[PDB]
RNA sequence: CAUAUCGACCGAGUGGCUUGCUACCUCGAUGUCGGUUCCCUCCAUCCUGCCCGUGCAGAAGCGGGCAAGGGUGAGGUUGUUCGCCUAUUAAAGGAGGUCGUGAGCUGGGUUUAGACCGUCGUGAGACAGGUCGGCUGCUAUCUACUGGGUGUGUGGUGUCUGACAAGAACGACCGUAUAGUACGAGAGGAACUACGGUUGGUGGCCACUGGUGUACCGGUUGUUCGAGAGAGCACGUGCCGGGUAGCCACGCCACACGGGGUAAGAGCUGAACGCAUCUAAGCUCGAAACCCACUUGGAAAAGAGACACCGCCGAGGUCCCGCGUACAAGACGCGGUCGAUAGACUCGGGGUGUGCGCGUCGAGGUAACGAGACGUUAAGCCCACGAGCACUAACAGACCAA
RNA sequence: UGCAUGAAUGGAUUAACCAGAGCUUCACUGUCCCAACGUUGGGCCCGGUGAACUGUACAUUCCAGUGCGGAGUCUGGAGAC
RNA sequence: CGAGAACCGACACAGGUGUCCAUGGCGGCGAAAGCCAAGGCCUGUCGGGAGCAACCAACGUUAGGGAAUUCGGCAAGUUAGUCCCGUACCUUCGGAAGAAGGGAUGCCUGCUCCGGAACGGAGCAGGUCGCAGUGACUCGGAAGCUCGGACUGUCUAGUAAC
RNA sequence: AAAAUCCUGGCCAUAGUAGCAGCGAUAGUCGGGUGAGAACCCCGACGGCCUAAUGGAUAAGGGUUCCUCAGCACUGCUGAU
């Protein structure tokens, strides 16, 4: 036709949850794991960067300005809780879990410290009752006679500092692959009682998918849903409307055509993010640079967007999408399908703009 | 990189280079001293202008 | 080849822009731009560094009526970078060149873009200025 | 030289886009033409991929095969369909869907009532002639689809799995190196591969440029409040000038390859038929096409899933309160003093363009009076952003739950 | 060279006038490229008030076929809590 | 009562229906706009809630391009008051004409002229603020060619105003 | 009578749905009074609307609609003291 938007996503729904939830995980060999395969906070907006061509086979290695774009603050991130999954026919299902006795003092919302007596609500994960071992045994247990099936860990994005951000921390649990099983089950569990950040899973230049819910309004016209033609002339005061949506023997359409309907949010990821920075807030510098403390590297001046000024651990991610906006939360990855190879370990990254948004 | 109206600084990877006419016209620090120079404005005249004071 | 800059399409088709310079040109008005796509409601696109098809509206010479080509020197529209974050600046642009890309114009009044240059070089060439 | 190519006569078919026929269907009514918008399809393929032939040196072609992944426009006359014309283009293919599409639009044409002209008629009036004007009803019951909920069937929190489903998520072009090379007497003039870019499509984003911005600031006409100051109205800003945030495109970012199996085709080994043979068994390659890869959706897939932890007298959840990264209702997300969630205040960051008053100057005028200039004054006024800051308000408390 | 003009069935022509028919130019502009944001009233939820159209029956349909040759209801399949 | 409920229209109907108040103030040419008195009213009579979505009705602003839209510039926009300068073809000498086009415009201080005077009008000099001085409001876009009917006027109450 | 777009009456679905928004007149809000009951009955304050008319006086036409007291089954686009 060709026929407006794309199939793709569907059906187009709302989200369930403004957190994203990865279908797939990058599989690998030679791998710890991570546990926090991904690992993300979230958005603050952002500016533009200079930044010295990598290796191409190209004559361009020099200066050049990308989109630097939108830094996202993270990290640190814990994860608090292995879990195994064990046994089929039917799909996965949790086994038993780990523990951890350190409790970020602000997961109590949507977490522990839910009242002792029962609520009508169902409790989220609170644990007091604690049984390191046993989980652990339960999981080697089942592993060498039943199954297991790939481990993950549960994960909580701290608002240590950001603008605007509570205790609550809204965090889903994200997969560790490492080499053979019992290997990696290891490596989730020392990665368990301990905390980490981006620097571990992670690199500049390396490429990752990301991940989140779009912003956007709700049910809008076919117009500007998958977009639509408007008019003609009649029916032009009116709103755009599609001509009839199938015509026949089923009285109703399917359609898989133009209908109205909620736009705006979403869950979708990117593919093959480069990430060409990585950073922080506390001063470092080669040489002598600004004192007093300063601040991070890239924010801008005047703060950007609503939620300003970043002091703390970053990330850059190029070519921002960020497939979702302002101060929600994006949630990192590897970078599954993968097209061009990884470029350095670190990026030249010459010039950052700095300006207040407005200006 | 230093913006030539207002005055200080200009950040990293922003500010842009516009083009006039013939050749001329520098940067800005962004839109802000922008429209105030397209007005006609002097900045060594108003408020905190780095060429200010 | 590749601009190694990033270009928003400033102006569309029936659009009505400055050559700067060919002989008796005027003001041309687009048409169509080199190959391109189109979708619903396409406004067509064009921007610095495309070629592009069109007529001579004002004129003198009786180079005005039509034909063409010609290129998109300048653009009011952003740009991009490589290095810092660019800029838009004059008017638009355009001037009109041969199959062989060449000028079919002795000077070209006005400056013209740095990243254009590398598309076609005669263009700049006879520039006058850059950047 | 039938068979590179063109190809009559005659003969056999396929399609259901044109036209005709049916006078079979409807006259207690299936809304016209053309256009538009929006979806699907057909071949019998125009381009792109891979191939075969050539009257194939090369380059450019011509013809044929596989193949439907993607692509295949903008204007001037005319109501036109059609068609003529112009400049672009890889190319600007054709056809079906009640000549798709009026409970979607338009109403220019046909074909009401008014009127003119020509022709015909004694005349009323007529014309398969021309012309000007000449209306577009309905609150969706069912069904269909797009999205959203409540239930039933097969304790909760968080994280996943992937049966299947969607995609063109990419298509194409120009230029440079190759190379003024191979090939060629010369004229002329390639390719593999590696790069730069453009165009069309797709997704997202606003630092930059641009638009808006009946937030805001200023200038100014008329009039009313006695003047001054400060204001109302002039459609819902009087007009003009500037413009923050946000939203946007004319702005910016990102959108492969590769692998597997094939078609046409090129071959291998190889018989039937001791030879020959790409085929009969077997096999190596080989398309933009097919599958995968990649993006999106997806426990209601009834085989109705998995894992970890918490919990069954309390895990969690709803209501509530303060707000949004969310939003037509509903939903979603965050915070709730173990607090920076919102407001106030201050500062930072921004917009206008220097305030009232007073002092000096001011064409002049006895004087009264005096448009205006300078100073005080980067003033005054203002902000949908940020920070600091518990001052104020997130209280109080309810309910559900194995 | 008028298919088939023509003189008070008036011919030709014409300043001024015109919500009359056609065309061109400058100016203008969201008519368009290509759409965005905002304003007010609705729309959505809640209290109250409260009709009409329409109705042989049955009715979750879809692809095809068939039939008086334009079927949700016939036939075969597919799909469907 | 004399009417967005006392009249006619089936109704407490956005329709229709005569006369006098035309000398209330500012404004300005004004019985104009806008604002405000006197006088009247909150009865053009259902409310409550969600930043209040899609879609719809009215409407504001949109960069660059500028009629490419369309049967057709339909719709919207542009111009605009007043004074000075200046004003083409054609013409029935009336007109065409506000042709076109160009300039000016506020406030303040002090004045001159016309008049008996106005809280009437026309100017002068100097000072001076803004992006913008008919600052809102009120307020023409302009030019040319052709066809028809000369003109003002009449007409299908209810799809035709020619 | 099963039938006549049959006549008359009654009744279901439609629907707790449309309308009670759109008009150059967008109009109320906070206290208080009365009352069995008050968003719209009355008092005050604050905020607005109308200016050839939503003001004043009248013709026709209506015909008691005027005033007072008592009321709310009817009428009043919701409620009503």
């Amino acid at each position: 036709a060709p026929r407006h938007g794309h199939l793709g996503f569907l059906p187009r729904k709302r989200a369930a949850s403004i957190r994203a939830r990865v279908k797939a995980f990058p599989k690998d060999d030679r791998s710890k794991p991570v546990a926090l395969t991904s690992f993300l906070g979230y958005k603050a907006g952002m500016t533009t960067i200079v930044r010295d061509l990598d290796r191409p086979g190209s004559k361009f290695h020099k200066r050049e300005v990308v989109e630097a774009v939108t830094v996202v603050d993270t990290p640190p991130v814990v994860v608090v809780g292995v879990v195994g999954y064990v046994e089929t026919p039917r799909g996965l299902r949790s086994l038993t879990t780990v523990w951890a006795e350190h409790l970020s003092d602000e997961v109590k919302r949507r977490f522990y410290k839910n009242w002792y007596k029962s609520k009508k609500k169902a409790f989220t994960k609170y644990s007091a009752k604690y049984a390191q071992d046993g989980a652990g045994i339960e999981r080697e247990l089942a592993r060498i006679k039943k199954y297991a099936s790939v481990v993950r860990v549960l994960v909580h994005t701290q608002i240590r500092k950001t603008p605007l951000a509570q205790k609550k921390a809204h965090l889903a649990e994200i997969q560790l692959n490492g080499g053979s099983i019992s290997e990696k089950v290891d490596w989730a569990r020392e990665h368990f009682e301990k905390t980490v950040a981006v620097d571990s899973v992670f690199e500049q230049n390396e490429m990752i998918d990301a991940i989140a819910v779009t912003k956007g309004h709700g049910f809008e016209g076919v117009t500007h849903r998958w977009g639509t033609k408007k008019l003609p002339r009649k029916t032009h005061r009116g709103l755009r409307k599609v001509a009839c949506i199938g015509a026949w023997h089923p009285a109703h359409v399917m359609w898989s055509v133009a209908r109205a309907g909620q736009r705006g949010y979403h869950s979708r990821t990117s593919i093959n993010h480069k990430i060409y920075r990585v950073g922080k807030g506390d001063d470092e510098a080669n040489g002598a640079t600004s004192f007093d403390r300063t601040k991070k590297t890239i924010t801008p001046m005047g703060g950007f967007v609503h939620y300003g000024e970043i002091k703390n651990d970053f990330i850059m991610v190029k070519g921002c999408i960020p497939g979702n906006r302002k101060r929600i939360v994006t949630l990192r990855k590897s970078l599954y399908t993968n097209t061009s190879r990884k470029a350095l370990e670190e990026v030249s990254l010459k010039w950052i703009d700095t300006a207040s948004k407005f200006g | 990189e230093i913006d030539s109206f207002s005055g200080a600084k200009i950040y990293p990877g922003r500010g842009t280079l516009f083009v006039r006419g013939d050749s001329k016209i520098f940067r800005f620090q962004n839109s802000k001293s922008a429209s105030l120079f397209k007005q006609r404005k002097n900045p060594r005249r108003i408020a905190w202008t780095v060429l200010f004071r | 080849q590749g601009t190694k800059f990033r270009i928003s399409l400033g102006l569309p088709v029936g659009a009505i822009m400055n050559c700067a310079d060919n002989s008796g040109a005027r003001n041309l008005y687009i048409i169509a731009v080199k190959g391109s796509g189109s979708r619903l409601n396409r406004l067509p696109a064009a921007s610095l560094g495309d070629m592009v098809m069109a007529t001579v509206k004002k004129g003198k010479p009786e180079l005005r009526k039509k034909v063409m080509p010609a290129i998109v020197v300048r653009q009011a529209k952003s740009w991009r970078r490589r290095d810092g974050v660019f800029l838009y600046f004059e008017d638009n642009a355009g001037v009109i060149a041969n199959p062989k890309g060449e000028m079919k114009g002795s000077a070209i009044t006005g400056p013209v873009g740095k990243e254009c240059a590398d598309l076609w070089p005669r263009v700049a060439s006879n520039s006058g200025v850059v950047v």
